[PDB]
């Protein structure tokens, strides 16, 4: 009847021992809540029948969500989630290999525009183009 | 079939609530239509409303909540009622389950602009009476997205 | 953002009120092992009194810490009326073992002894 | 929460009146005859939420945003002019105009 969903979670490059502290697995919107033990993998237990996205929260790296079919039977099976055309379906191994993009960007770069940028400036073209109608 | 509703309207000097039968709405869930019965207004009423219109007093009307377990009411300026001979719409709110949920009335134009009436004008009930079950709210669209980023593709 | 860190924001980190404590530990490990009512496990800096590693659960009653025991370095957490019991590395700061339970309520956890080392645990539910 | 399809969605109400004002000198809840018209559009937002709560700005003149609070801990700051329902199926010249 209660299943529970297993999986892994590995940063390349980094050592878990180093970011596993402040990240949690959350099996649909914190409405199941699990922490990935030393080595890197997790389990969350207690999940009724459905569909829930596994998500590994984590400041230090984003991991892609994955969503996980469970049967009442007890099959069940692991896809990429797609809130459009949900009918779809792209097989993913059910032992999550949820591997991690580089630390995300919530920081945006300075502009820092050079002159080579205002060489082409569309105000300077677009009011220089009567100046070349005023001369004629 | 046929389900018929009180509907009692109140008018005071003090404007408290001294409700009394004016009306019968008969609504017919089968085709979702209804339609109300109400008796003209007498000499003596009309001269409360007269007064009631004079001090900007409000002109309020209730139901029962079932075919005396509860009651819905709302109101209306009394004075903005006259002001518009007697023309109005009461609107009947219900809800999924088709349980009786609320009544506004509202005249026809609103506001006043110290428009003195005759006495003649006030013989008639010019009311339009409306019922209003929930309006289903638009999911989101799917398959229109998907085909056109499919063209798009392509 | 913009990469102005710490110009204007600031975050403070706040545990809820201490429902089960654990202070004993080694003397360079310097670690206090707190479970609180608002359901969250967490090490605070004998030092300074600063989060070390945090780790919030479920806001109901799902997740509840009932019953803490320390062993050695890693401290045992039982959850949702006996559940779920959990081991934490308090060094590393992540879970050891997660193990669900049958029903019944919980009602006394404690250690059980060989014949001169800890190495198993004694859980009681009402039946 | 969408239990048919089971994902997240938003459902914006905008609530917008004739060509031309009713009354412009003062607004009463009396003197109101005329139901504002509602446009409404439903969009997908691909995690959970746990607390929203629009940017206010003293005279209103910056633009709004709503500060979704996601279970991970972020703060999005989603702008308002996204949500709005009047962004047609299929874009017209009306549309680029008023872009
Ligand atoms: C707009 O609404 C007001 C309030 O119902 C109408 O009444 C005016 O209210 C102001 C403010 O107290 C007074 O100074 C005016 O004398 C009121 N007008 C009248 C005719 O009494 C107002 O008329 C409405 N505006 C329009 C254009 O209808
Ligand atoms: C009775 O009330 C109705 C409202 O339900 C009045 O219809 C309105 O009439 C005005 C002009 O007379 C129009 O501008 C509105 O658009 C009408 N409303 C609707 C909903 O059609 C009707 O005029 C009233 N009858 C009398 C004799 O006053
Ligand atoms: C959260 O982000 C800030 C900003 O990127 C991190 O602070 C940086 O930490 C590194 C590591 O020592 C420093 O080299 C940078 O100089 C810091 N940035 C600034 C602007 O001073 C912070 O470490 C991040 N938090 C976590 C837990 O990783």
């Amino acid at each position: 009847d209660r299943f529970k969903i297993e999986g892994r979670a590995v940063v390349p490059g980094v050592k878990p021992q180093d970011w596993i502290s402040a990240a949690r697995v959350l099996v649909d919107g914190e409405e199941h809540v699990g922490f990935l033990k030393t080595d890197g993998s997790f389990v969350v237990h207690d999940i009724p029948s459905g569909s829930y996205v596994v998500e590994v929260v984590s400041p230090a790296y984003r991991f892609d969500p994955v969503r996980v079919d469970i049967t009442s039977k007890g099959k069940m099976r692991a896809r990429y989630v797609n809130y459009i055309k949900t009918s779809e379906v792209v097989r993913l191994p059910y032992p999550l290999q949820m591997k991690s993009s580089g630390p995300p960007s919530y920081f945006i770069k300075r502009e820092s525009w050079g002159w080579t940028d205002f060489l082409m400036n569309p105000m300077v073209m677009m009011m220089v183009l009567p100046l070349l109608i005023f001369v004629l | 079939g046929t389900v018929g509703l009180l509907l009692e309207h109140s008018f005071e000097i003090d404007d408290s609530a001294n409700f009394r039968k004016r009306g019968s709405l008969l609504w017919n869930q089968q085709d979702g239509t209804l339609s109300l019965s109400q008796r003209q207004l007498s000499e003596e009423e009309r001269g409360r409303l007269r007064d009631v219109a004079a001090l900007n007093g409000l002109y309020r009307v209730r139901i029962p909540r079932r075919p005396a377990g509860g009651y819905v009411s709302s109101f209306v300026p009394a004075c903005s009622l006259v002001e518009s001979h007697l023309s109005d719409q009461l609107t009947l709110h219900v809800d999924v389950a088709g349980n009786v949920v609320g009544v506004s009335v509202v005249t026809h134009p609103g506001g006043c602009r110290g428009h003195e009436v005759e006495d003649v004008d006030l013989e008639l009930f010019n009311t339009s009476v409306q019922l209003q079950p929930p309006t289903t709210a638009p999911g989101p669209e799917t398959a229109a997205f998907i085909e056109r980023l499919e063209m798009e593709q392509a | 953002y913009e990469d102005q860190v710490g110009k204007f924001d600031w975050r403070q980190q706040y545990v809820g009120k201490v429902k089960f404590a654990s202070l004993e530990f080694s003397p360079g490990s310097k670690k206090l092992v707190v479970a609180t009512e608002k359901n969250v496990i967490a090490a605070l800096n004998s030092r300074t009194g600063e989060i070390l590693w945090r780790h919030v659960d479920k806001g109901t009653a799902e997740g509840a810490v009932d019953a803490m025991l320390l062993h050695g370095q890693d401290v045992i957490t039982v959850s949702n009326g006996g559940r779920i019991m959990r081991s934490w590395e308090t060094n590393i700061g992540g879970l050891n073992w997660e193990i669900t339970l049958d029903s019944g309520s919980f009602q006394a956890l404690g250690l059980v002894g060989l014949q001169e080392s800890v190495r198993y645990i004694a859980v009681l539910k009402k039946t | 929460w969408n239990t048919k399809a089971r994902r997240n969605e938003f459902t914006v109400l905008e609530l917008y009146e004739g060509t031309e004002q009713y009354n412009a000198t003062a607004f009463s809840s009396l003197d109101r005859p005329q139901l504002p018209q509602v446009l409404q559009q439903s969009y997908i937002f691909p995690s959970s939420i746990s607390a929203m709560e629009a940017t206010i700005t003293e005279r209103g003149i910056t633009s709004r945003h709503l500060l979704i609070g996601l279970p991970s801990g972020a703060i999005l700051s989603l702008p308002k002019a996204l949500l709005d329902p009047r962004r047609p199926e299929i874009p017209t010249e009306q549309s680029r105009e008023e872009n």
